[PDB]
RNA sequence: GCGGGGUUGAGCAGCCUGGUAGCUCGUCGGGCUGAAAACCCGAAGAUCGUCGGUUCAAAUCCGGCCCCCGCAACCA
RNA sequence: UUCUUCUAA
RNA sequence: UGCCUGGCGGCCGUAGCGCGGUGGUCCCACCUGACCCCAUGCCGAACUCAGAAGUGAAACGCCGUAGCGCCGAUGGUAGUGUGGGGUCUCCCCAUGCGAGAGUAGGGAACUGCCAGGCAU
RNA sequence: CGUCGUAGUCCGGAUUGGAGUCUGCAACUCGACUCCAUGAAGUCGGAAUCGCUAGUAAUCGUGGAUCAGAAUGCCACGGUG
RNA sequence: UCCUCCUAAAGAGUAACGGAGGAGCACGAAGGUUGGCUAAUCCUGGUCGGACAUCAGGAGGUUAGUGCAAUGGCAUAAGCCAGCUUGACUGCGAGCGUGACGGCGCGAGCAGGUGCGAAAGCAGGUCAUAGUGAUCCGGUGGUUCUGAAUGGAAGGGCCAUC
RNA sequence: CCGACUUACCAACCCGAUGCAAACUGCGAAUACCGGAGAAUGUUAUCACGGGAGACACACGGCGGGUGCUAACGUCCGUC
């Protein structure tokens, strides 16, 4: 699981999730599973969809990943009213925009890539596609 | 440099064993007698020799004959 | 660094000036020559100069670097301040000790009429 | 708290004093300021007395 | 818990901006550190307030070779 | 300054030659010496500091800037602040008159001298060695004294590269090997 | 949920406003004894619960945690 | 003054 | 007026670094000497003074150079004021404003006052 | 008779290096002795414990057995006492 | 109760049993002024000396420093040394800031007297923002302001202070 | 003593590529806010002073957020 060794803080603010995404283009493998939803991958998430994508190549080529869960997420305890302070740091998520590339990969065929990448896309939450390295 | 710090630095004479008579100035006050000079100083002749390896064949060789 | 060290140890009296509009007498002084220059308030222009890189003071002078040529320049700026109208002026010594032939020239500019 | 308060007695005879706090555990030589006595009108030396 | 705390609100900034005409001894900016200097006819107070010495219209402006931000009051 | 009169004439005329300097400005020369003792251990008391400070006074013929800590280390339980050390700059003419003195008496008096290191001239020609006791001069007494110091000695000097230094000191037959 | 504690093998001091590790029993080596006890002599040992921070430096100070011991978990 | 105990045939 | 230099600014990296080259009549720098004026929590290193034997080595100035730093459109994109809309955790339409980053490109500053030197 | 003059010493001799002699077919493991150099610990010994009543203890040398060589052991011997 | 940051939506302000930290002092120099100086870290060399003392060179360029939390400042240094000193002055204060108010804050200049500096100048505490407590009652010093027939006194007032 | 080397081991700095931030910023809007000038418009709409109040339990909806589970006809602010 994909956690922070230190953070400069413990808790932080849920903030918003819009806006387009960065980590567009394919950068460093060949192929790409790209993000078409919105939303958050846990560490839980990106650590299942992860071990889908490498059974399914038998350890074969180079896995990027190009995302990282850094923001923790607090939830109170059942039976607790909602006063008393924010609850405690759970687990951690990435927030994910349109257009994020999720992973990457090389060192396999294309088909391959495909059948490796659907099978990592039935983890994870939001809608997804596949991409391939474009020239420029 | 300043006038009543420092130690007196008066100019004095140092002779050695191979009379290398040499006038310096120093913080001795009286005369001054030397043993060894860097003229004089075993560094140039006296240190090569000092190695002294020497052979264990030629210590066999020596000690008879065959 | 000597040059540079000079200026850091000048620019705060000069900037202290600079927004007191007080018009300023600049010493400036190398080992061999020493220089002198009334410069107005707005700091881009000058109003009187001497130094001892001019022919008409310097020949009559035995060394151009010592307190007594020091003292003859900055007579004679206080001479040409005064013929312009120059009274009151402030000394810039510019980095260096207020000492020697910086001193022998304020001294010899309060003497012969500059008010400071 | 260690730091205690004192007062500066004006020596020019009025009863005029300045007040003041020193740490008389490192400071235990008494406090002498020349200051400004507003009743005299000049500048006269402090002493330290007691704050009482 | 233990984040119950907080201080009261020091009510900083620029009280008046560029073009504007004051009174001497008008407080133009106040700030902790010197964010803004102090120009022509404009002091530094005790805690870096910038008020002005004269009568005028406001003028800020970047001087120097930090390009530091100086405030001026212009003659009027 | 003997040595000063020394390098003027024939060092000069040397260097010049076998490196092929285009002015004579150019040349090597050395600048300072620098004396330091660290006396780490007067920090149990002053008076062992303040008997290596007269000690080394009488070495080089200078009162010794007592120097302190830079910064405070709790390996050598020390604080910032604390008398340390003492050094001696030698320059001008008591420059040369100690540096006759190094390579003519004392360096001959060391026991079991068999040469210096060419491996020395901390890569930009500064010549740096350190000396295991004190009555190797013979400016020290050794019945008045009792106990064995040690200093280091530091020859600073305007050799751009590491080679040009170790053939200045060459000029004034300092023993390497 | 709130307090207190965590220190040689065991049981406890010292934990004090940060520069400095103690006792008892146990253990080891002798001695005495026919031999084992008791006794006598001489010994030694601690990363101070963990994990971060503050500091020149933490058993110590601060924060988080773990384990343990207490206290309280009430009103319908 | 206190001062205990020792299996195997 | 030209060239070169010194001083004081303006301006604040298109002005800064680096790399290569180059300058000593003057100027400047290092430099020579120091009992003194003055100075070193030691040291004439610095500061200061008296000087002018040497050198442009360093420093500085100047010239060249795109290894950088820096500057930087146009178009697009993000955002967003108002009004409207949807599948309403977020977007779309009309209209107004319009980045940042990046790209093309620019780029080895410019300029005032005074003084000195050498020429014209 | 001279010398050292209270010290780790001109006390103490371990250890180690170099050079040897002799025995013996043969001295590496593993001999003894010599020479030169080296100069540890040790400054009278905790609890405990041993021997000894007169030529005794204490101390000082001497010899023999075994044995090519190889004792501070063992067995004898006298001196001082 | 007080200070600092975020939430706070680019002026100010802005809540929660929201997220994080501090304060209830210190300093007779750690103040004033004049003069001077410039860090952290790393590399190499060097007696004891070692990861780490001090010394000499170089890289580096404030990643350091600020009596203490955080933030904003800071090279003209507000950082760091030394000399002389008491402006950690008294009476005032144009004009603004900030509060419902009590209050709090900034302030050129003026009068007196002073320190440093050759001088221009600077100094009405400290880099700034925490280090705090209204009124009543009472204490102490000062002050003829008041003094119950009158002269005093007591007591009160005013100023300083606890 | 010095090490000798190699090894399906980790790794600082540095270099290149790539993300993230309420308490990061070498950048940086729209709006808002402050000041000035100018018309047109508005029953002075503005300010000062005085007489009398009420109110200090708000609600939902939009937008910007904290909190909660981007749960609530939830809660707490800003703005309409
Ligand atoms: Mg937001
Ligand atoms: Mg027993
Ligand atoms: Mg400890
Ligand atoms: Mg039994
Ligand atoms: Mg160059
Ligand atoms: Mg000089
Ligand atoms: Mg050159
Ligand atoms: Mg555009
Ligand atoms: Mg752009
Ligand atoms: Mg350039
Ligand atoms: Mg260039
Ligand atoms: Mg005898
Ligand atoms: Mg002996
Ligand atoms: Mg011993
Ligand atoms: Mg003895
Ligand atoms: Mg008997
Ligand atoms: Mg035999
Ligand atoms: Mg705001
Ligand atoms: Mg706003
Ligand atoms: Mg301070
Ligand atoms: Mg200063
Ligand atoms: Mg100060
Ligand atoms: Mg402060
Ligand atoms: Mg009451
Ligand atoms: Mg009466
Ligand atoms: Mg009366
Ligand atoms: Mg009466
Ligand atoms: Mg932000
Ligand atoms: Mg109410
Ligand atoms: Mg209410
Ligand atoms: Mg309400
Ligand atoms: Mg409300
Ligand atoms: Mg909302
Ligand atoms: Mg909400
Ligand atoms: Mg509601
Ligand atoms: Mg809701
Ligand atoms: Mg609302
Ligand atoms: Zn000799």
């Amino acid at each position: 699981m994909l956690q922070p060794k230190r953070t400069k803080f413990r808790k932080m603010h849920k903030g918003r999730n819009r806006g387009l995404a960065q980590g567009t283009d394919v950068s460093f493998g060949s192929f790409g599973l790209k993000a078409v939803g919105r939303g958050r991958l846990t560490a839980r998430q990106i650590e299942a969809a992860r071990r889908a994508m490498t059974r399914a190549v038998k350890r074969q080529g180079k896995i990027w990943i190009r995302v990282f869960p850094d923001k923790p997420i607090t939830e109170k305890p059942l039976a607790v009213r909602m006063g008393k302070g924010k609850g405690n740091v759970e687990y951690w998520v990435a927030l994910i925009q349109p257009g994020k590339v999720l992973y990457e990969m090389d060192g396999v065929p294309e088909e391959l890539a495909r059948e490796a990448f659907k099978l990592a896309a039935a983890k994870l939450p939001i809608k997804t596609t596949f991409v391939t390295k474009t020239v420029m | 440099m300043k006038k009543d710090i420092h130690p007196k630095y008066e100019e004095i004479t140092a002779s050695c064993s191979c009379g290398n008579v040499m006038k310096i100035r120093s913080t001795v006050g009286h005369d001054l007698n030397l043993d060894v000079c860097s003229k004089c100083h075993p560094f140039f002749t006296g240190k090569q020799r000092d190695v002294a390896t020497g052979g264990r064949v030629d210590r066999f060789n020596k000690r008879f004959n065959i | 660094d000597k040059k540079s060290a000079r200026i850091r140890r000048a620019t705060r009296a000069r900037r202290k000036l600079q927004e007191l509009g007080a018009t300023r007498l600049v010493v400036h002084r190398t080992p061999r020559h020493i220089y002198a220059q009334v410069i107005a308030p707005n700091g881009s222009e000058v109003l009187v100069a001497a130094s001892t890189v001019e022919k008409a003071i310097a020949e009559q002078l035995k060394y151009t670097g010592n307190k007594d040529a020091a003292a003859a320049v900055g007579k004679a700026v206080a001479e040409r301040a005064l013929e312009k109208g120059i009274k009151d002026v402030s000394f810039d010594r510019s980095g260096f000790q207020y000492h020697g032939r910086v001193q022998a020239l304020a001294d010899a500019a309060r003497e012969a009429g500059l008010q400071f | 708290g260690i730091r205690e308060k004192i007062k500066l007695v004006s020596s020019a005879g009025t009863g005029h004093f300045y007040t003041t706090t020193k740490n008389k555990r490192t400071k235990p030589e008494k406090l002498e300021l020349k200051k400004f006595d507003p009743v005299v009108r000049q500048h006269v030396i402090y002493k330290e007395a007691k704050i009482k | 818990t233990r984040n119950g705390r907080d201080s009261e609100a020091k009510r900083l900034g620029v009280k008046r901006f560029g073009g504007e005409s004051v009174l001497a001894g008008s407080i133009i900016v106040r700030q902790r550190g010197t964010k803004f200097h102090a120009g022509a006819n404009v002091g530094c107070g005790r805690d870096h307030t910038l008020f002005a010495k004269a009568d005028g219209k406001v003028k800020f402006e970047v001087k120097g070779p930090k390009n530091r931000k100086f405030i001026s009051i212009e003659a009027e | 300054a003997k040595l000063h009169d020394y390098y003027k004439d024939e060092v000069v005329k040397k260097l010049m030659t076998e490196f092929n300097y285009n002015s004579v400005m150019q040349v090597p020369r050395v600048e300072k010496i620098t004396l330091n003792m660290g006396v780490g251990e007067a920090i149990a008391d002053k008076k062992l500091l303040d008997n290596a400070a007269a000690d080394l006074a009488a070495i080089s013929g200078q009162k010794p800037l007592i120097t302190k800590a830079r910064k405070s280390v709790a390996g050598f339980k020390i604080r910032q602040g604390y008398p340390i050390g003492c050094k001696v700059t030698l320059r001008g003419e008591r420059m040369w008159e100690f540096f006759e003195r190094l390579i003519t008496i004392a360096v001959p008096r060391i026991r079991d001298f068999r040469g210096l290191s060419a491996k020395s001239f901390d890569g930009r020609g500064n010549y740096s060695m350190g000396v295991r006791e004190q009555i190797i001069f013979p400016e020290i007494d050794y019945d008045k004294v009792d106990r064995v110091r040690g200093l280091d000695i530091t020859i600073t000097t305007t050799a751009k590269s590491d080679e040009e230094g170790r053939a200045l000191l060459a000029a004034f037959d300092f023993p390497f090997r």
